[PDB]
């Protein structure tokens, strides 16, 4: 409805890095239960 | 190239540097949907 378009390789858009960086965060975050020590927000807490 | 600066205006730090200097006050723009540049403004009180 040319409500908002970004230009390529702008953070906002749904094909930049940045989408795909919470696609594979979004993804990841729940492998290892909260408990374990290979979770990644556990190994990784500035993510 | 003029968008740039507006946007290096909004949210970067432009005019350096120092800004808010006209009377206490400040002009700030907002553009929306590609085709309008809307306005808004800052006051203060007189502490100091």
């Amino acid at each position: 409805r040319a409500e908002k378009f970004v230009a390529p390789g702008a953070v906002s858009s749904m094909f930049s890095p940045a989408g795909y960086l919470t696609e594979l965060y979004r993804e990841a975050r729940g492998l290892h239960p909260k408990d374990s020590d290979r979770n990644l927000d556990k190994r990784r807490q500035d993510l | 190239d003029i968008q740039a600066l507006i946007a290096a205006e909004i949210t970067g730090r432009l005019p350096t540097p120092d800004v808010y200097n006209d009377d206490n006050k400040l002009v700030i723009p907002a553009i929306n949907t590609g085709g309008k540049i809307t306005f808004s403004e800052l006051a203060k009180t007189q502490s100091d």
